[PDB]
């Protein structure tokens, strides 16, 4: 006698671009980030008097 | 060429600095002229009547 069961699905959630939290961050997809060692940003702030 | 042309960008930005720190000199001294001839309210209000 072949028996069947009832399974309920995993409740999915809104992806990251469709949440409004991404108004606070700037999203880029860097494909190979496991090869990166470091990353830097260099500001140069000139000042008037 | 990129040593020359990156040193002429230094000396202009060191000299745009010189003029645009002197336009702040107007706005400083004109405001400081007003504050030397600005008595407060409580002195001047009863003299206004």
């Amino acid at each position: 006698e072949a028996l069947l069961g009832v399974y309920t699905n995993v409740v999915e959630f809104v992806k990251f671009l469709e949440t409004a939290l991404a108004a606070a961050c700037v999203n880029t997809e860097f494909k190979d980030l496991r090869r990166m060692i470091d990353g830097k940003i260099q500001f140069k702030i000139s000042m008037p008097t | 060429f990129t040593e020359y042309a990156g040193a002429i960008k230094t000396i202009t930005s060191a000299l745009q600095f010189g003029m645009d720190a002197l336009e702040r000199g107007l706005v400083d001294t004109v405001l400081a002229v007003k504050l030397r001839h600005a008595p407060p309210v409580f002195i001047l209000k009863t003299l206004g009547d």
